[PDB]
């Protein structure tokens, strides 16, 4: 239940994604788990909230992450690729311009099992999750939920 | 189908981090299935 970044694994074992544990709630992207329950050691994590359009899902309680890109500063992707230790990748986001407002985006292309990796601001707050995007090269929205 | 999680690290900013990637400005639409698409 410890705060941190976790791999999401399936059963040989494969990494299907990544998620963020914070305040006893596990956060990942809907397309990683499709809402399935997760095993954590001898414990079980059950889905609590989810939304396909936002491509987000929380386990054991409501979404907790609320920081947002400031629109000027570089950010770090805390990538956790399959078979590699977690690593920080710094970048200046671009922008998804939509009809309901702008969303930060990062033009970083990591393996699919990296989906759900957190994106951080300078204070270490999670401003969203990596792995829902478009192709121009892949560009990921910085996907954040509502607390 | 056993889906399970393993801790990989703390969430922290690292001063010594690799820096890469450009910053494209893109018009996109988001449909009901959560898929982004380019718009012109």
């Amino acid at each position: 239940t410890t705060d941190g970044v976790y791999r999401v694994m399936t059963r040989g074992s494969t990494q299907v994604g990544v998620g963020v544990m914070q305040e006893g709630v596990f956060h990942t992207m809907w397309h990683v788990t499709k809402g399935a329950a997760l095993r954590s050691g001898e414990g079980r994590l059950d889905p609590y909230w989810g939304d396909v359009k936002q491509d987000l899902v929380s386990y054991c309680g409501p979404w907790k992450l609320d920081a947002a890109w400031d629109g000027l500063s570089e950010v770090q992707l805390l990538a956790v690729p399959p078979g590699e230790r977690a690593k920080n990748i710094q970048t200046l986001p671009g922008i998804f311009k939509t009809k309901d407002g702008d969303i930060g985006a990062v033009a970083l292309d990591y393996p699919a099992g990296t989906s759900g990796s957190p994106i951080l601001d300078k204070s270490g707050r999670v401003i969203g999750l990596y792995g829902n995007g478009v192709v121009i090269s892949y560009v990921s929205a910085i996907t954040q939920g509502k607390r | 189908v056993d889906m399970y999680i393993e801790r990989a690290g703390d969430i922290t900013w690292e001063k010594d981090a690799e820096v890469t990637g450009n910053s494209p400005r893109l018009d996109v639409a988001l449909d009901e299935s959560g898929d982004f698409s380019l718009v012109e």
